[PDB]
RNA sequence: UACCCGCAGAAGAAGCACCGGCUAACUCCGUGCCAGCAGCCGCGGUAAUACGGAGGGUGCAAGCGUUAAUCGGAAUUACUGGGCGUAAAGCGCACGCAGGCGGUUUGUUAAGUCAGAUGUGAAAUCCCCGGGCUCAACCUGGGAACUGCAUCUGAUACUGG
RNA sequence: UUAGCUAGUAGGUGGGGUAACGGCUCACCUAGGCGACGAUCCCUAGCUGGUCUGAGAGGAUGACCAGCCACACUGGAACU
């Protein structure tokens, strides 16, 4: 039972943290067009191994800071 | 604690009770956990009038739910009927 | 046995030296209650001459519609000048629920159970014109089978 | 029914306002907006800015009156 | 620019048909060829061919009946500006089943009827009657 | 809650006999049946499409003694029910107790039958029902209660009844003054110059 | 027209502007009579129509019609007003409720009495 | 108390709006662009079915009208479901970032999309078939529905990578 | 007819703190964090089951019943 998210690294500046963006398509409730929506998550990156632009697999965990409730599971693709 | 009791629905002068398991502090006709029987005191008694899921009542007792004076009676009455 | 219905009577006017000349117009439909419908439109100085000229027109200029047990084959849209028209085959028991102009057409036509509605201009002469053509272009489970070259279940 | 508190007092056309309208000054006391009576307008009867005229005044609004008698 | 070649296909059919043309031809594509297949199999056209290897030109032989075009209406439903997807229990039917809807499924392109019977939904490519 | 005024006026306006009197008399010897009430009765109504729909609904209402609110509710129920709405409307009317009491011949009129009902002279299944609009069901037995059995209205009512066409769906024992609602009447049981679909049209627009 | 466009700017229904704002969604309002007078109407009509200016309990001050034949109203008369314009009297958007508060019923009415505040005559 | 029996006598119990067209219902008298009506058109200067009274009639009925108020009809904000030459509407013209969209083949992926399974979607309400109060409102049993969300496992034609 | 917003601010280390994770708090360090997928600012408002309307899609709405929240003369505070 390993619920997980996949997204790409938009910021790697913070010490041991990263900002990840999860993008998805969604049907528009009224006009039916499929629209891009993005969800940015502050995620934990102990060891700072995640570079900007990387594609990373993340999971939900307990609060790590005022805004971090997610941590890194592993890198998928890097340095496009 | 958790209690099994009658929530009085029906209409004026025509009471109809819904037997319910609930946190004893919630209002009588308010939040409950599970519905488990009903009790019509005005049933013609030509057909039915009192129906109890005794299996779930007991399950809840087994976990410490208490029981109304009136539900404790219904249960003895229904146990006698069959 | 032909059924005939008067849909609208109207007064128009023509202007001359002496003043206004008033006349009348009449819009009617005749139908056989079993899939044939004609509409007519006549003009005359007096109303009876007009209501009568129209029936005369309505009797010829009549067309066939491929009915289906007193109801339509499939939903249909009709259009003519201002009037956009829409019709649906309803289940049995409903009857004809529709505006006056359309009801008269559908009644005399033999369409027993339908949902109808007129959009835009409800100008009677163009509403009926649009309904007739709708029913007329309405194709049949057999002709599509003929068209497509197959007598599958769909026949 | 039609009450009867109407009056017929007279006066003189003062102003020649727009749309058959006049300043008509009542011989009595003041002048009122006075409009031309339907009848009168139907029978035409132009009305110069200085004629003796009859007015119909509703106590309801003394400020106004209808010209009845043409001249 | 040429951003919907399927509408283009629909339209070339519709217009040549209206123009009582014996055939119509267009740059080919698997997806066009999959739709042409359904049209033919449901008897809306005679037949079709693709010719060439590097720049394949697809050709549809149209069909006429009582000096009439077999294809009465042919319209694009889903489109680049508004994708339309349906579930199996939501699949439209055209003319109360007399016409067809072309549906694209995990198992390739087929009619509303086919997809219905095979427990599938998909992108609703067009209607034809 | 009941129409209490002159009755033949209603027949005269609708252009037909509404059976609002016993039937002892040719109606034309009691009123000018073929002429509307009033100063301008002789006048003809060049009658609109809405007009014919209204008058047909009035006709049925005036036959059964039902005012608008209850009758509209009858339409609503006919509509909700399965099967043809127009026919469902007439089933509901024809199932009323005041009506059934009339059809078994216990009352000379539906008005008289209604009074029988209201005045606790009618039982259903040996149980007293005193509300006119009580819906009667298949196999029910409605009867004149013992104390009301010697009322001369009832004997006369049963005599007239014997001279009307006899309804199929009711089994009446004139001696016992009891009768059985065998089944709901079909459409074919009821008069054919009632145009329910007009009433159905009036209430859908 | 475009789906894209509606997705950026949704259909937006126009909000209905009222014809009796002084009522503020109340069925009637109370008010004191500021002026009580007559005024003449618009083409093609002609009369001396009874109107009053009325300061309402909510501050609004409006002109209101005084329908019926005859009325005994003056300044400081406290009246009840309801919605209802007078068509050949521009500006007039309310009617006075005859037979409420200080406003008397129409004298001697027999037909349509309830629209003119008139009791049923003993008879 | 419900309910049942008895007594007295039709005895104590009918009003409101409307009738020019839309809109079911017409005449006379009074008034005379006045007094007045008026939801919209529009009535009123000597025959007014439109004002006011009357008689007659129509529609409702312990209510009936008026006002206020939401949605409907309104395809009149148009997703379903509209328009921009002359009716309201093409920016005076071009370049162009963001954005939307994107020709054709293969492989891959499996987010969109599709399928199935599981959990959840409180009860009441709505709907269906029954049951109980003389009927109905009302009360009530069971069902169906909650067209939604989430997880897992698949499918890979179309869209995206 | 509001386009920039942010110093406990965003994160890190350690001490303290809570019933418990947590800038909850403090020191030190890094310089981040949010925002045209509408932040900030301004106006308005308790949310839901549902209610009314509409064939539907919608539109309008959140008395009475039930679920959640918030408040208890106004502002602040903790004690048990």
């Amino acid at each position: 039972k390993i619920r997980t998210l996949q997204g790409r690294v938009v910021s790697d500046k913070m010490e041991k943290s990263i900002v990840v963006a999860i993008e998805r398509f969604v049907k528009h409730p009224i006009y039916g067009k499929f629209i891009k929506r993005t969800t940015k998550l502050h995620v934990h990156d102990e060891n700072n191994e995640c570079g900007i632009g990387d594609v990373v697999e993340i999971r939900e965990c307990r609060p790590l800071s005022k805004t971090k409730s997610w941590t890194l599971v592993r890198v998928v693709e890097k340095a496009v | 604690m958790v209690t099994i009791r009658l929530a009085r629905h029906g209409a004026k002068k025509r009471p109809f009770y819904q037997v319910v398991v609930a946190d004893s502090r919630n209002a009588r006709n308010g939040r409950f956990i599970e519905r488990v029987g009903f009790f019509n005191p005005i049933a013609s008694e030509k057909e039915e009038g009192t129906r109890l899921d005794l299996d779930r009542i007991a399950h809840w007792v087994g976990q410490g739910a208490t029981i109304s004076d009136r539900v404790a009676a219904l249960i003895k009455e229904v146990n006698k009927a069959a | 046995e032909l059924q005939e219905k008067l849909i609208a009577v109207n007064r128009v006017s023509k202007t001359v030296k002496g003043g206004r000349i008033f006349s009348f117009t009449a819009l009617t439909v005749v139908g056989d209650g079993n899939g044939r419908v004609g509409f007519g439109y006549g003009k005359a100085r007096e109303v009876p001459a007009a209501i009568q000229k129209a029936m005369e027109k309505a009797r010829r200029n009549m067309i066939n519609v491929a009915l289906n047990n007193g109801t339509l084959q499939h939903p249909v849209k009709g259009v003519h000048t201002g009037s956009r028209v829409f019709m649906q085959p309803a289940s049995e028991g409903t009857g004809i629920i529709a505006g006056g102009a359309m009801r008269a057409v559908l009644e005399v036509a033999g369409v027993h159970n339908v949902l109808a509605k007129a959009y835009g201009s409800t100008n009677p002469i163009n509403v009926v014109r649009a309904t007739i053509d709708g029913l007329e272009n309405m194709n049949s489970p057999e002709m599509v089978a003929a068209k497509r070259g197959k007598s599958v279940e769909e026949i | 029914a039609k009450e009867k508190d109407t009056i017929r007092t007279e006066g003189v056309v003062t102003e020649a306002l727009p749309n058959a309208t006049f300043r008509v000054k009542l011989d009595s006391g003041p002048e009122i907006l006075a409009y031309i009576s339907g009848k009168m307008r139907m029978h035409y009867i132009r009305i110069l800015p200085g004629d003796r005229v009859v007015v119909e005044i509703t106590p309801y609004d003394p400020t106004r009156g209808r010209i009845v008698y043409r001249k | 620019s040429m951003q919907d070649p399927i509408a283009d296909m629909l339209t070339r059919i519709r217009n040549g048909q209206a123009a009582n043309k014996a055939a119509v031809t267009m740059p080919s594509s698997k997806l066009k060829v999959a739709i042409a297949n359904v049209l033919k199999e449901e008897g809306f056209i005679e037949d079709f061919k693709v010719e060439g290897d590097t720049k394949p030109e697809l050709e549809l032989t149209l069909k006429y009946f009582q000096g009439k075009a077999v294809v009465e209406s042919i319209q694009r439903v889903s489109r680049p500006g508004l994708r339309i997807y349906k579930r199996k229990d939501e699949l439209p039917k055209v003319m109360a089943g007399l016409g067809i809807a072309v549906v694209s499924t995990s198992k390739g392109v087929m009619t509303d009827r086919a997809a219905r019977q095979a427990g599938l939904g998909g992108e609703i490519i067009c209607y034809v009657a | 809650a009941r129409y209490l005024g002159p009755k033949l006026k209603l027949s005269r306006r609708e252009g037909t006999d509404l059976f609002l009197k016993s039937g002892v008399r040719a109606i034309d010897t009691k009123c000018k049946i073929e002429q509307a009430p009033g100063q301008h009765g002789a006048r003809k109504p060049r009658l609109s499409d809405y007009g014919v729909q209204l008058r047909e609904k009035q006709k049925v209402r005036r036959i059964y003694g039902v005012l608008e609110r209850q009758f509209r509710n009858y339409y609503k129920e006919a509509a909700r029910l399965k099967g043809n709405t127009g026919e469902n409307l007439l089933a509901l009317l024809e199932g009323r107790l005041d009506n059934v009491v009339y059809r078994m011949g216990f009352g000379a009129t539906r008005a008289e039958a209604r009074q029988l009902v209201s005045h606790k002279a009618i039982m259903v299944n040996g149980r007293v029902v005193n509300i006119a609009s009580y819906q009667v069901s298949p196999n029910d037995v409605v009867s004149i209660r013992e104390k009301a059995k010697k009322q001369s209205r009832v004997k006369a009512a049963l005599e007239l009844a014997e001279q009307r066409e006899k309804p199929t769906w009711l089994e009446v024992d004139a001696g016992k003054m009891e009768g059985t609602f065998k089944r709901k009447p079909e459409r074919s049981d009821l008069s054919a110059d009632i145009n329910e679909h007009l009433i159905v049209e009036l209430y859908s627009k | 027209a475009t789906v894209n466009q509606l997705v950026r700017k949704p259909r937006a229904r126009k909000v209905a502007k009222s014809n009796v704002p002084a009522l503020e969604a109340c069925p009637q309002k109370r008010g004191v009579c500021t002026r009580v007078y007559t005024t003449t109407p618009k083409k093609p009509n002609s009369a001396l129509r009874k109107v009053c200016r009325v300061r309402l309990t909510n501050g609004f001050e409006v002109t209101s019609y005084i329908g019926g034949e005859g009325h005994n109203l003056q300044e400081h008369s406290v009246i009840l007003i309801r919605g209802g314009r007078v068509k050949d009297l521009p500006g007039v958007r309310y009617h006075t409720v005859r037979g409420a508060l200080d406003c008397s019923g129409v004298k001697d009415r027999k037909q349509a009495r309830s629209k003119y505040g008139v009791k049923r005559p003993k008879a």
